């Protein structure tokens, strides 16, 4: 609960699309 | 001087289409509420990655057709030292299936279009996919495609087949993909047969890498004496007027001279020669202010101007 998605191949984080 | 103890009960669950959940628990022996010891996660395969988290879980997006391997350990980073326990590891085995049965050369294209009439004045994204059948895939196999964008997951129903009845393409007229999206489109294609088992295949597409931007429409050009005026409308897209880079190609049909203007505007007024016939075309891309670099649209179908007489 309350963590973002780890985009593995891009070494990045992702949260939302407000 | 003392050291750290590794996490335990490290699990990896497939929660979604190219979506994994990593769970584990803090080692029973180590300090209970030391709020500044954390967890380092390393992805060993398919692609190597490395990141920190403070929770005893971690959701992640990655392809799964090549298997999956992860390690997690307990860490304490002073800014002079890094303290680390031994790794705890877990794996997801590569999905069962004989060699070469997997699909090859998966290609995907999204395109922005509009509704029809006054239902609502908005935009639909269409998704088109193509591929080749597995080389040594038993003549009986049928292929099936799913996609996931955000929370939404769907299977295709409008397929294009070959000569032996096997699906080699897919068409989504209407989809759950956001027209201004930043997120990753996940595509999975698995298959089935009576004989051998089929290797599933899957890919992650960034929208900006596969969004087929539409061409500018109503390209108008007129020469009045020495004055050249070119106008054109912003292409069919959810991105607004101020989000497009344009290239205007002015080709002199007589001597081949090629004038190219790069501009963020919607009209070009300048000076040109009376006595040559020109053909103009325009193409567009989404500015880097609005999204990471993507694809150029096709050229507008050429229009001619000059030598009106």
């Amino acid at each position: 609960v309350d963590e973002c998605w780890r985009i593995i191949a891009s070494h990045t984080w992702f949260c939302a699309e407000e | 001087k003392i050291s750290l103890l590794p996490p335990v009960n490290f699990t990896i669950k497939v929660t979604g289409l190219a979506q994994v959940l990593l769970q584990w628990k803090p080692n029973p022996d180590q300090e209970q509420r030391n709020v500044n010891l954390e967890y380092q996660v390393k992805i060993n395969a398919p692609k190597e990655d490395d990141y920190e988290t403070r929770i005893t879980e971690s959701k992640a997006v990655t392809i799964l057709h090549k298997g999956f391997s992860a390690s997690v350990r307990t860490i304490l980073q002073n800014d002079h030292s890094l303290l680390a326990s031994s790794w705890a590891s877990a794996e997801l085995h590569a999905p069962p299936g004989s060699p070469g049965t997997s699909i090859v050369n998966l290609t995907c294209t999204t395109n922005t279009t509009e509704d029809n009439y006054s239902r609502l004045r908005s935009y639909q994204v269409s998704l088109h996919c193509t591929w080749l059948v597995g080389t040594d895939a038993p003549e009986d196999t049928q292929y099936f495609l799913y996609y996931r964008y955000g929370s939404w997951t769907e299977e295709c129903q409008e397929y294009s087949k070959d000569t032996l009845g096997r699906n080699i393409a897919c068409w989504f007229p209407r989809t759950f993909i956001l027209s201004k999206g930043r997120d990753w489109l996940a595509v999975l294609v698995n298959g089935s047969s009576k004989h051998s088992a089929i290797r599933p295949f899957d890919q992650l597409f960034a929208l900006h890498a596969i969004d087929q931007i539409n061409p500018p429409l109503n390209v108008t050009a007129e020469i009045e004496g020495t004055r050249l005026s070119i106008q054109w409308e912003k292409p069919v897209s959810a991105f607004p007027i101020h989000c497009f880079d344009y290239e205007v190609k002015i080709h002199n049909t007589r001597n081949g001279y090629l004038q190219i203007e790069k501009l963020m505007t919607n009209a070009f007024i300048s000076i040109i020669d009376d006595l040559s016939k020109y053909d103009v075309q325009v193409r567009a891309a989404v500015s880097s202010m609005c999204r990471e670099a993507g694809l150029w649209s096709e050229w507008s179908q050429p229009i001619y101007v000059g030598f009106s007489r």
